[PDB]
């Protein structure tokens, strides 16, 4: 469900120069049929509107936000002769692509309407018809958008398509005038295409962008170029490499997961992995000996337990019938693999039913709204444990819920222990392999020596535990360590309330206090404590001096989502994103009691030198740094290392290695080691880098240039953060006019002043990562505090779509946004509107007082 | 090269292909024609 | 018609000549041989990026065998 998610990558001079020949090639089974089935199935089940509309809106908005340093502004102004190549009609009845009219109407924030658009394409209706890849007579456009299919011309393969892409790039190259820009669509990103792009186009632009809106699990891509026919030395960079890595990885994972659901509009009979199980009894009898349905319901329960099971009681064809429905999943049927006898159920809940219930119609994917945050958080949590357990491992789980999710997650040959307080409900006498339960506290004492165990867990538990006992996170952690000290375990998994970056707040979901080390969950209504990374680390170092500690990353993985799709738990993009953000402060600690230690030496902040010393090795051994399943670098090749800075030294006196680095992305990197002339891989601890502070201060002078040049002000910002501005209209973020404020360089921002700016607040927001406003959301309260002149001419525009009527010293003159408004003879309109929405013009009011009242 | 789910072509980079340059198969297409105009009348 | 037809292929012929000449596709006496994966892996390593074979493979191969 939900809207689409956009990804982009921009060119930066500062990165390592990657070549065309080492970007990830596309998969080779990409055309083999079952994958095609998966792509079909995912696309059919997508709650969304006109795809061509939403993609084009995304790309146009992100295209009106690319600046030329040489002239301090967008390559995308207004009035630009714009060619839409590939104008598919669209059988919706508009006969045209469904964004042109909203575009020119200026019904998009951040996208000034153009002069005109010319629609060329095979299936155009309101334009002209031609096959573009070959020459055709036309005039010159300033911006050329492309949405051309390449799975049509050229027969069914990939090299002919590769040639089509070059043809299209050259044709667009010719259509644009010097200094213009163009966007092209790519069906299949293959290596030789970027080879061609690098040796044929890159030296003929000024900047370039890559963009990927994600609406269906595919490999579609958009490539954007600026400043055509101007020479530079642009080549692919590090960010391109990383982006392509993720843009293939995500696809591969989602395709695997999607390839398991039953076909769209299928016939469930029990063999399918996911099905709507259901059984009914005609004229039910409960009170006396049944032995007929007492097994009947129990079989279904064992089939699909722990998943929501719904009932109806009604009458059909004269017979009083009871119907049971539910759903089966790999985990639900994995639980069945662990029983030996069949557990049975008390039916007392049911014979008491004296009411009447209508039946219903089976729907596999039941949810209509999108999955809630915390359920998804729990799923993304449990994927880690379900992956991190192999067969036969002797398991001790703490915080075990009464419903015992674990009995549905691990293999059916691993003994488990439930360590919790409330009595469970799971049966006792049907378990093929060992399974124990307990009624006591896992923060308590004097119960540990008697319990076997290899992997010890605690998930979404300890923060509430510490809060309940009025206990701090530090003390709670140390007491848990103490309890595990005299145990016999081997590896520990613990969810930990502790940040991973600059402390921020997630709106309405998790609000964080930096006075007392406390989180708050508003939807849950509770105040809990936390602690800090370095504080916790020493405690783990104490009881285990052989402790290798890692902080497993999640806010790029999607494999965890397989714990949803396979029991029909509908997903929303927003519910995903908030789950990553919430996870950046509720991470998971993976502690090995006898791994190889790693000590953190320097200051771990982006833009700062870091240092690590890794003991206990030999000079003939390697290390590899990964980041989002990429490869930052390896020691064997120090030079072609994708990170900004590498160092490598060895202490033949002590056998201690030394790596002294600089990074460029906040988050988690992982270092892994390679020992010997063998393919064997060891897993050393990972580490976290964090972004520089989010703090902002700004200077506002005393003289205000109410003229066109406009006042210029100082905004002190650490340069790593890139900045823009926004407005909140109707609860929705709108892009501020690039013609209104101009950043440039210290840092100085330009602004044209207006009365309208008094009645709208303005925010400086940050777009460097995938998300926006997560680190810096700084309102400009100073802007809503301006002191107008009266002896001075003024810019002026309407605030919004409401109905503001002007007053000169409390005397209405006209009415903005009114039917049958008439312009004053002393007012005057301005060439390019300063408004936040391009439709609303901007006028020139002659000197005086101007007051607007809402109505 | 295979642009389709089912392949019934000739896998150029597939196996089973044969490269045996032989004297008997000395390549040629159309070097010259007896376009002499006396013989063309 | 013949002359103008032969005009168009003025480059494609050159590319095919490059393909057949970069390594010996003819011998004076007897017969020689070499695995196809190797020789194909070579061609994708020496033909210029602009060569039409890089974008039109199968027809080039069948023409070669013709
Ligand atoms: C099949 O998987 C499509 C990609 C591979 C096609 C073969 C390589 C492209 C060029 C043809 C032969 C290589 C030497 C020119």
């Amino acid at each position: 469900v939900g809207d689409a998610l956009s990804y982009y990558v921009d060119y930066n001079r500062s990165h390592r120069v990657v070549l065309s020949s080492e970007l990830p090639q596309l998969p080779d089974t990409y055309f083999d049929g079952d994958e095609q089935y998966g792509r079909s199935l995912f696309s059919l089940a997508r709650k969304i509107g006109d795809r061509s509309l939403v993609k084009d809106t995304a790309v146009l908005k992100h295209a009106y936000q690319a600046i030329d340093p040489n002239t301090g502004k967008e390559y995308l102004r207004s009035g630009q002769s714009v060619a839409y190549f590939g104008a598919s009609a669209g059988h919706s009845g508009a006969d045209q692509p469904l964004v042109i009219e909203p575009w020119i109407q200026g019904k998009i924030s951040g996208v000034p309407p153009p002069s005109s658009v010319r629609q060329f394409g095979y299936d155009v209706a309101r334009g002209a018809i031609v096959d573009l890849a070959r020459p055709f007579p036309s005039g010159d456009y300033q911006f050329v958008y492309s949405d051309v299919d390449q799975v049509v011309d050229g027969h069914d393969d990939l090299s002919i398509s590769s040639g089509l892409v070059e043809s299209l790039l050259s044709s667009c190259m010719h259509a644009t005038a010097p200094g213009g820009s163009f966007v092209v669509k790519i069906n299949f990103p293959t290596r030789p295409v970027w080879h061609y792009i690098e040796q044929k186009i890159l030296p003929n632009i000024t900047s370039y962008m890559l963009i990927k809106p994600f609406v269906t699990n595919n490999v579609e891509l958009f490539f954007v170029a600026f400043g055509v026919h101007q020479h530079s030395s642009l080549t692919w960079t590090s960010g391109v490499y990383f982006f392509l890595v993720d843009h293939f990885y995500r696809y591969e994972t989602l395709s695997t997961i999607s390839r398991q659901l039953p076909s769209f509009g299928y016939v469930d009979d029990g063999s399918s992995v996911t099905g709507i199980e259901t059984i009914s009894i005609e004229n039910p009898g409960f009170s006396n000996m049944t032995q007929a349905a007492r097994i009947g319901i129990s079989g279904l329960c064992a089939n699909v337990g722990n998943a929501r099971k719904s009932i109806a009681i009604y009458e059909s064809h004269g017979a009083r019938v009871l119907t049971i429905t539910s759903r089966r999943s790999p985990a639900s049927a994995r639980r069945k693999s662990r029983l030996r006898y069949l557990p049975l159920i008390d039916p007392r809940s049911l014979e008491v039913q004296a009411r009447t219930i209508l039946p219903a119609d089976p729907v596999l994917f039941e949810n209509v709204s999108g999955a809630s945050p915390h359920v998804c958080l729990t799923m993304m949590y449990n994927f880690e444990v379900s992956s991190a357990v192999y067969d036969g491992d002797v398991v001790l789980d703490l915080g075990t819920g009464p419903e015992a999710k674990i009995l549905e997650l691990i293999p059916a040959t691993s003994p488990v222990t439930c360590v919790d307080i409330r009595p469970t409900a799971q049966p006792s006498g049907c378990w093929n392999v060992r399974t124990t339960f307990l009624e006591l506290d896992y923060l308590s004492d004097g119960w540990i020596t008697g319990v076997r165990g290899d992997i010890v867990t605690c998930m979404l538990s300890l923060g509430a535990a510490a809060a309940g006992k009025s206990m701090t996170f530090d003390a709670a952690f140390q007491q848990l360590i103490k309890v595990l000290s005299k145990s016999t375990a081997n590896v520990v998994l613990v969810q930990v309330n502790c940040p991973t970056d600059v402390v921020r707040s997630i709106k309405g979901y998790l609000e964080i206090d930096s006075t007392n080390k406390r989180y708050r969950f508003p939807k849950f209504g509770r105040d809990e404590p936390y602690s800090d990374m370095d504080a916790l680390e020493k405690i783990c170092r104490t009881a285990w001096p052989n402790c290798s500690i890692t902080w497993v990353p999640l806010s790029y993985d999607l494999r965890w989502t397989r714990l949803a799709l396979l029991e029909s738990t509908t997903l929303s993009s927003a519910s995903i994103r908030i789950a990553e953000l919430m996870y950046k402060y509720m991470p998971i600690m993976r502690i090995d009691i006898h791994g190889l230690p790693m000590e953190k030496r320097g200051n771990f902040i982006v833009g700062q030198n870091c240092s690590l010393v890794i003991p206990g090795f030999n000079a003939q051994d390697v290390f590899n740094c990964y980041f989002n399943s990429a490869l930052a670098f390896s020691t064997e090749d120090v030079n072609a290392a994708m990170i900004p800075q590498v160092s490598a030294q060895f202490d033949a006196t002590k056998g201690e290695w030394t790596l002294d680095m600089v990074f460029s992305d906040a988050g988690i990197y992982t270092m892994q080691a390679l020992v010997g002339s063998n393919a064997n891989p060891v897993s050393l601890g990972s580490f976290v880098v964090d972004s520089p502070d989010v703090d902002i201060t700004d200077a506002w002078p005393a003289q205000l240039d109410f003229t066109i040049a406009g006042t210029d002000v100082d905004i002190t910002v650490n340069p790593y953060y890139r900045l823009m501005t926004f407005v909140r209209i109707d609860g929705q973020w709108q892009i501020a006019n690039p013609d209104k404020f101009q950043f440039f360089s210290t840092l100085v921002m330009n602004v044209k002043l207006d009365i309208a700016d008094k009645y709208l607040l303005y925010y400086i927001r940050d777009v460097q990562s995938r998300d926006v406003g997560f680190y810096i959301q700084h309102p400009l309260q100073l802007l809503n505090t301006i002191t107008l002149p009266t002896n001075e001419d003024l810019f002026l525009s309407a605030p919004d779509m409401r109905e503001w009527a002007v007053k000169e010293s409390g005397n209405t003159i006209c009415i903005l946004n009114s039917q049958g408004f008439v312009l004053p003879q002393d007012w005057d309109v301005l060439t390019d509107t300063i408004s936040w929405s391009p439709s609303i013009p901007t006028y020139i009011v002659p000197p005086g007082d101007y007051t607007l009242t809402p109505l | 090269g295979n642009a389709s789910s089912i392949v019934q072509t000739i896998n150029v980079t597939g196996d089973g292909n044969v490269f045996k340059p032989s004297a008997e198969t000395s390549s040629t297409a159309v070097p010259s024609l007896s376009l002499s105009p006396g013989m063309l009348n | 018609s013949i002359q103008a037809a032969l005009k168009a292929l003025e480059k494609w012929e050159i590319d095919l000549r490059v393909a057949q000449t970069l390594l010996p596709t003819n011998v004076p006496i007897g017969e020689v041989s070499c695995p196809m994966q190797s020789v194909v892996k070579l061609l994708d390593d020496q033909l210029p990026d602009d060569s039409l074979i890089r974008r039109y493979p199968k027809e080039a191969a069948v023409a070669l065998a013709k």
